[PDB]
RNA sequence: GAGGA
């Protein structure tokens, strides 16, 4: 409005691409990287191995575990572990998962993320159900079984952002770009014959007037009218991750203020 | 303080050698025969060609942080398409009659000639280079 | 044709006809 | 196992309350500050915002060294002007500004049927 | 010359290098865990004598 | 070019 | 071994991607730049870790116990 | 260890991450890089050990050798390509990364200077804030070769105080370089001062670079394609005069120079046209780069490469020898048996002809390979010696 | 391979043709004719190098005889045919290189030393070395987590078993001089690519233990100890 | 390993060299340069 | 390192944000630092990262065979209908900032194998330990405490 | 043996 426009291109299921306008530079790559990095969210955090047989090593398994997207729409009602007061986890601060597999069959038997299954209380909170964008309906491929095999563990869930550790990031990479005329002259292009025809002008170069030659270079002009496009990961809606990352910058910021606040008062 | 000096120009030639945004000014000017003058230009911000035409004087006032352009009480010898600052570091004498000047614009160098310009372009890292039309 | 010439490409199939009745510790175990 | 456990990449510490001022010697009306567990992120923006400002003299900012999460902020202003004043307006600008896109995205958004 | 003219000795540490455009130009970045294991003597005096209780 | 592995078809297909 | 999750640069998840690409190239005959294309996998940083991927766990599967 | 510099003296700081950090311009006299090498650290026990290292073996007492009084350190390589680019005359900086910037030199005393540019907009020239590095009271001329004070080519370099007025900072000035920036603040300010300098130095040069970003590929090494066919052609010329030689010799015209058989007069020359054809085709590839060409920029700059790099990977590797004497026929009278016998063709004998951009023929692959591995055992056996003969 | 001439020494020619290809094809796809039989219709040679002295080998078959007969200028500089009298012709010149040199891109484009290096290190390279090293109980193994083949192979790489065995992975790497933490060489790896499993790796150790090699009475015994004068 | 079992050695004239006759023999490239550079050989 | 002589050690890991990032939103995950390049002559390694950014767009196997007929011109032709600048350079967005860099930077994928000895291996400190018998000086190896 | 550099 006063500030920023954001015209909308288009939006999907998994991303949305729009133009970000009347902004300054600085504040749309701060965004860019919050939504990258410091969003919060759930995912796997501790695993109790108590039986397993594969031919995979635990912590490799733990491992792919820590990266499967998991519902975490309503975050928000789950506390950080390291607020909560009991002993390591609880409903408030956690949801336990399990997971049993059994080489039943004589052929192999695939463990995908939809045999997860959620045994903690929810207590009515929209989080943690293994995101399944697979169209045959069972999520990630975690491990294979063959006969005898027998892997069986319980796992942790937890409130955690992208810098602690990237399961956490619901990032998905980000697009980005701002004066594909090169208008601003904010680059100078390597060449062998002519920077025209040797570098590919970008699909956003229609949505401004190509250059007229004749006008001096502006220098007074500055880069708004950011054009982005962000991939989600699914564990949020897309629209609901671009929300989410103006509002964390924005309570980041606002604390700075409130630290302002104890500092004048003593 | 005020004009130190003051003249005009025709650009006799202008070259970018090997640049992209500066360009080697040749320049004799009009009045004193004996007055040349070579400038570079960032000529991206102040476009020049040949029998061109420009901004004057080698003004010296208008230490002391430099403070941004607080655009409520901006009134310098702000009159100008171009104004640059810079440092004098050689008085070479061409002739008996015939002191040339070296100024340092940053990097961007100037020479002038004549003696008539006497001694008013002292050594002063202080001057606001421009010379008109 | 089949009595036709060799193209340098070809030659890869003569190598993969080595290194099957050979392996590639070959001598060692001659 | 050197490594630094990486929750205290934002996690504030014991006295490490999240700012520290600092009055500056060099100049005039200038103070340096100093904020824990930062990065650019909130650096680059802060400093922008400031520079728009027409009572400030002089803002930049630097991370002095990447395994740290913390970078200096050093605002000077004009007289009369205190420099956590101008910090102050600085952020209030910002969240207004995010504010609004807020809105307004969240508007275009459903500007959407998908 | 393998055991007087040149011997192996304590107090010292080996790893590899990086570098570093932070650091200057006189400074080392010796890693925490390794100076938590070499060490310095130093000798109480009153000027110190409280620091270094507060060390111990 | 490319390392190309449909040949096997190419010949199957060509036999 | 097993296919990775999360193309490692970009994120996105692909470790369920797998069955399907293997699907497409035995069944839809398809051209595996193709098949790529069709998981919708547009930037390199995900196309090649599936393009690139080695399923050695298939040849873990083997050993009896 | 061949050096008293091999061992001096530092200041810890201690940091996370197992590795030994250290500044990078230490490295020369260490002659480390950090391809994984490792170095020891040894802790004094004593009060007159350590004011033995911080008063003799510290480092910025180091900076100037006594083995070839010039200092033995000097700035490296990003920085030192980086200082050359934003020192170029046409570089200019806005407001606000100039504000950074300053910010960046620890010792700032908080002065902004004034703009090169006050025309409406406001900005710095790189040289400007690459001066506010520089300490008050140099001065350091140099009127590099055809710098005329006005120093059209922008060569040379010149400073009227603690601040620089033309010239374009390099390895010359800025290296490790006798008459160098480095030399003179040591003999001016002492170890001190220089050593900050050194850290001010880097610390600006490198955001800058950081934020103005610095890259080399493949297009870097491409000549153009009217240059290459002429490359090809010079070529052709060296091969032309070689043949000539050769006729002549067969024709028992040719005349031995007094001193040398016949046939190492022929041999000679050949080597000789073979050695101006690589030249020549280098000097066309090296002229025909622009100014943008990355390679152009490291060489320029002098902290990487050099022209001979440049031919090789654009115009001609050139010929191959062992021994000096070019390659042998270790077969009986060819040196590979895909050749027939008596050949002295310049490919015959070891003549790689394509660049390495090209690729080579498995015939040239191998002479080279064969060259590559003479050079091997030579660095090989010649470490051994020196290290003994210094022993 | 075996030089030969036809209706003409033209139009001289690799005894072998596009026929025996096809056999040989046909063998390897029916997964009959294998290499031996080559050697026995002559059509392949074994040649040591005592007798490499008095033949005349042909790089390439083709461009090396067709006949005596506008060039694309990036290709490189072939020579020519030139000579009439060949008698052999080499199988592929990529054969001169040994296994370790093989898995190099593009070697005929690097510095040689480069190459010796590289060939050295290949040595070193994390990677699955068998596919039961799990039941294997050796010493100090070293195990990648998800190796992957290279994009840039080569034709040899097939007969090492190389895709099947990797041993690294494909970075998305980027040349610059980013924050000059990077130089002089190596350089910046990605913090989080590496948290979604980059060049992670598994590492086994073995030790070995057993009761008293010597004594008849000096019986050593494998047990939880405790103070019963230990 | 697969270069392991295909590797060389020479005990102890120019044997370092990369002679003319290995062409197709013995990799010209691999080879353990350090002491033994020229010495160990591989097919 | 890479495959051909450049050996190389981490030294410092950014998280993703703060490394600089193209306009798809791709972000290495290595950066080397140009001036390997030009002293060692590994063109190989350029054309390499060519070739496979290439196969990685077309789904293919980059036939990097040694004495082929493969040019960089085809390549580059390749790269180009695949709609990228034909010589792999990319523009690139710094990360801190979010501004455009100057200079558009090579990039691609690339073939890089982990050689073992990793530091903790090499890390070791010496406070005064064990001593050998026969002359009572430190022990001697890493494993052993020496010094 | 190993071996990095
Ligand atoms: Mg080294
Ligand atoms: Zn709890
Ligand atoms: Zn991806």
């Amino acid at each position: 409005e006063e500030g920023p426009q954001v015209k909308i291109r288009e939006a999907s299921k998994d991303n949305v691409d729009f133009i970000l306008s009347n902004v300054d530079l600085a504040m749309a790559n701060s965004l860019r990287r919050v939504m990258i990095a410091e969003i919060p969210t759930l995912a796997i955090d501790s695993v109790e191995v108590e039986t397993n047989t594969t031919v995979l090593a635990d912590e490799f398994i733990a491992h792919r575990l820590g990266l499967i997207p998991l519902q975490s729409m309503d975050i928000e009602q789950l506390e950080y572990s390291r607020d909560c007061f009991c002993e390591d986890h609880c409903d408030k601060c956690s949801v336990v998962l399990t997971l049993q597999a059994f080489g039943e069959s004589e052929s192999t038997t695939n463990v995908y993320s939809k045999d997860l299954v959620i045994v903690s209380n929810l207590m009515g909170r929209n989080i943690g159900h293994p995101i399944i964008q697979d169209k045959e309906g069972n999520g990630v491929l975690i491990c294979k079984l063959r006969k005898g095999q027998e892997l069986k563990l319980t796992c942790v869930a937890k409130k955690g952002i992208a810098k602690e550790h990237a399961k956490w990031g619901p990032a998905a990479a980000i697009e980005f770009e701002y004066d594909p005329w090169n208008k601003l002259k904010h680059t100078d292009y390597w060449y062998e014959q002519d920077s025209a025809k040797e570098w590919p002008q970008s699909k956003n170069c229609e949505y401004e007037d190509p250059p007229n030659e004749g006008d001096p270079f502006d220098y007074k002009a500055q880069a708004d009218t950011f054009y982005m496009n962000v991939e989600s990961v699914g564990s949020i809606p897309v629209d609901q991750v671009v929300v989410r990352g103006i509002d964390t910058l924005q309570k980041k910021v606002a604390s700075i203020l409130l630290a302002l606040t104890q500092m004048d008062q003593d | 303080s005020n004009t130190l000096f003051d003249d005009i120009f025709q650009v006799s030639e202008v070259d970018p050698g090997r640049y992209n945004k500066v360009c080697r000014i040749e320049a004799a000017s009009t009045t004193q025969d004996q007055c040349k003058l070579t400038l570079d230009i960032n000529v991206e911000l102040f476009p020049v060609a040949a029998q061109d035409s420009l901004t004057v004087t080698i003004a010296s006032s208008l230490t002391r942080s430099w403070r941004p352009p607080q655009a409520g009480d901006r009134s310098l010898a702000d009159d100008y398409d171009y104004v640059m600052y810079g440092t004098a570091y050689k008085f070479e004498e061409v002739s008996k009659d015939l002191i040339a000047v070296y100024y340092s614009f940053g990097g961007l160098l100037m020479r002038l000639e004549g003696n008539y310009r006497n001694l008013n372009n002292l050594k002063q890292e202080n001057a606001y280079l421009l010379i008109r039309r | 044709d089949e009595s036709a010439p060799i193209t340098a490409e070809d030659s890869w199939a003569v190598i993969s006809a080595f290194f099957r009745e050979k392996g590639l510790v070959s001598q060692q175990l001659d | 196992m050197n490594a630094p456990d990486r929750f205290e990449l934002f996690l504030l510490g014991e006295g490490e309350s999240k700012l520290k001022i600092d009055p500056d010697t060099k100049a005039p009306n200038a103070v340096v500050i100093t904020f824990e567990k930062e990065d650019h992120t909130l650096g680059n923006l802060i400093r922008a915002e400031l520079l728009n400002d027409r009572k400030v003299l002089f803002a930049a900012y630097k991370v002095e060294h990447p395994f740290f999460a913390r970078f200096k902020l050093r605002i000077q202003t004009t007289e009369g002007y205190d420099p956590k004043d101008a910090l102050k307006n600085a952020c209030n600008s910002i969240i207004n500004k995010l504010g609004a896109l807020k809105t307004n995205f969240e508007t275009e958004w459903n500007l959407q049927t998908l | 010359r393998g055991n007087l003219m040149g011997k192996r000795v304590d107090f010292s540490a080996r790893t590899v290098i990086s570098g570093d455009p932070n650091l200057e130009l006189d400074q080392v970045g010796v890693p925490k865990s390794i100076a938590k294991t070499l060490t310095y003597p130093e000798v109480v005096t009153p000027y110190n004598i409280d620091r270094l209780t507060q060390l111990v | 070019f490319i390392k190309r592995d449909r040949m096997r078809r190419n010949f199957l297909r060509m036999r | 071994m097993i296919v990775p999750v999360r193309c490692f640069s970009c994120g996105k998840v692909v470790g369920d991607k797998w069955e399907s690409y293997l699907n497409l190239l035995q069944e839809d005959e398809l051209d595996e730049g193709t098949a790529l294309s069709r998981l919708g996998l547009k930037r390199y940083c995900c196309r090649r870790m599936i393009l690139t991927h080695v399923d050695l766990i298939e040849k873990f599967l083997r050993y009896n116990p | 260890s061949l050096h008293k510099m091999s061992m001096m003296a530092h200041r810890v700081k201690v940091i996370p991450y197992s590795t030994f950090r250290l500044n990078l311009s230490v490295t020369s006299p260490y002659n480390a890089d950090f391809d994984g090498d490792e170095m020891n650290l040894h802790v004094p026990q004593s009060e007159e050990t350590r004011a033995e290292l911080s008063q003799l073996c510290a480092v910025p007492l180091q900076i100037v050798s006594p083995q070839s009084n010039k200092p033995c350190m000097g700035i490296v390589q990003d920085t030192l390509c980086g200082i050359r680019k934003l020192t170029l005359r046409d570089t200019f900086i806005e407001l606000d990364q100039v504000l950074n910037m300053l910010y960046w030199v620890p010792d700032w005393d908080g002065v902004i200077p004034t703009p090169a540019i006050i025309k409406p907009k406001p900005l710095w020239s790189g040289k400007q804030i690459l001066s506010v590095a520089i300490p008050n009271g140099i001065h350091l001329q140099r009127f590099d070769e055809g710098t005329t004070l006005l120093s059209p080519k922008d060569n040379g370099m010149l400073i009227i105080d603690g601040q620089i007025i033309f010239g374009v900072v390099e390895k010359k000035t800025v290296g490790s370089s006798n008459g160098g920036l480095i030399h003179v603040v040591t003999r001016e300010k002492g170890p001190q001062v220089c050593a900050k300098l050194f850290g001010n130095i880097q610390k600006v040069v490198n955001f800058w670079l950081l934020h103005n970003g610095f890259s080399t590929g493949i297009g870097d090494t491409i000549a153009d394609g009217p240059t290459m066919r002429e490359i090809t052609e010079t070529i052709a010329e060296a091969k032309k005069k070689v043949l000539d030689v050769t006729k002549e010799a067969q024709a028992n015209l040719l005349t031995a120079k007094h001193g040398m058989t016949l046939r190492e007069s022929f041999e000679d020359n050949v080597v000789r046209f073979l050695n101006e054809a690589r030249d020549k085709a280098g000097r066309l590839a090296e002229v025909n780069l622009k100014d943008l060409n990355n390679v152009k920029q490291m060489v320029m700059a002098g902290s990487k490469g050099s022209f001979i790099n440049i031919a090789q990977m654009s115009a001609c590797v050139g010929q191959q020898s062992v021994e000096g004497k070019r390659i042998a026929f270790g077969f009986v009278d060819r040196t590979l048996p895909h050749f027939s016998k008596d050949d002295y063709s310049p490919e015959s004998k070891g003549f790689v002809e394509n660049s390495y951009l090209r690729g080579l023929t498995p015939q040239e692959f191998f002479f080279h390979a064969m060259g590559g591995r003479e050079g091997l055992i030579d660095t090989a056996v010649k470490t051994a010696e020196t290290g003994y003969i210094q022993r | 391979f075996i030089v030969e001439d036809d209706e003409s020494l033209g139009h001289k020619e690799l005894k072998v043709r596009k026929g025996h290809i096809a056999k040989l094809m046909a063998t390897e796809y029916q997964d009959e004719y294998t290499w031996s039989s080559l050697l026995n219709e002559g059509l392949v040679e074994y040649i040591d190098a005592e007798e490499e002295e008095s033949i005349l080998i042909a790089m390439q078959p083709e461009d090396l005889e067709p006949a005596e007969a506008d060039v694309d200028p990036a290709k490189r500089i072939r020579v020519s045919h030139h000579a009439t009298t060949f008698t052999h012709c080499e199988i592929h010149p990529s054969m001169i290189l040994g296994v370790a040199a093989s898995i190099i891109p593009f070697p005929d484009h690097n510095q040689s030393p480069r190459n010796t290096y590289q060939s050295a290190m290949g040595k070193q390279a994390m990677g699955v070395f068998l596919t039961n090293y799990n039941v294997r109980m050796d010493t100090m193994a070293n195990i990648l987590y998800y190796p992957q083949k290279p994009l840039g192979t080569t034709r040899a790489m097939e007969y090492l078993k190389f895709r099947e065995l990797p041993a690294g992975q494909n970075a998305i790497v980027a040349i610059a001089c980013y924050s000059g933490y990077n130089q002089e060489d190596s350089m910046i790896m990605n913090q989080s690519s590496i948290d979604r499993g980059l060049f992670r790796s598994l590492f086994f150790r073995s030790y070995m233990d057993q009761e008293k090699k010597y004594g008849m009475s000096i019986t050593e015994t494998f047990e939880k100890p405790q103070r019963t004068n230990t | 390993t697969l270069s392991h079992l295909r590797r060389t050695n020479t005990p102890i004239a120019k044997p370092r060299q990369l002679h003319n006759t290995h062409w197709g023999l013995v990799c010209p490239a691999e080879t353990p340069e350090g002491q033994a550079c020229g010495l160990v050989k591989n097919l | 390192a890479s495959r051909h002589g450049q050996k190389g050690t981490i030294g410092i890991t950014y998280r993703r944000e703060d490394m600089p990032f193209t306009a798809e939103g791709i972000v290495p995950d290595l950066i080397i630092n140009p001036h390997a390049i030009p002293s060692r002559m590994t063109v190989a390694h350029l054309i390499e990262c060519l070739l496979s950014k290439v196969a990685a767009l077309s789904g293919n196997e980059g036939d990097a065979s040694p004495f082929t007929d493969i040019t960089v011109e085809g390549i580059s032709k390749l790269l180009r209908e695949h709609g990228y600048q034909s010589r792999g350079f990319e523009v690139m967005y710094n990360g801190h900032t979010g501004k455009k860099l100057m200079a558009q930077i090579f990039f691609g994928p690339t073939y890089y194998q982990r050689l073992r000895h990793m530091v903790d291996d090499k890390i070791h400190a010496r406070a005064r330990g064990p001593m050998q018998v026969l002359t009572r000086q430190p022990v001697e190896g890493r494993s052993r405490d020496g010094g």
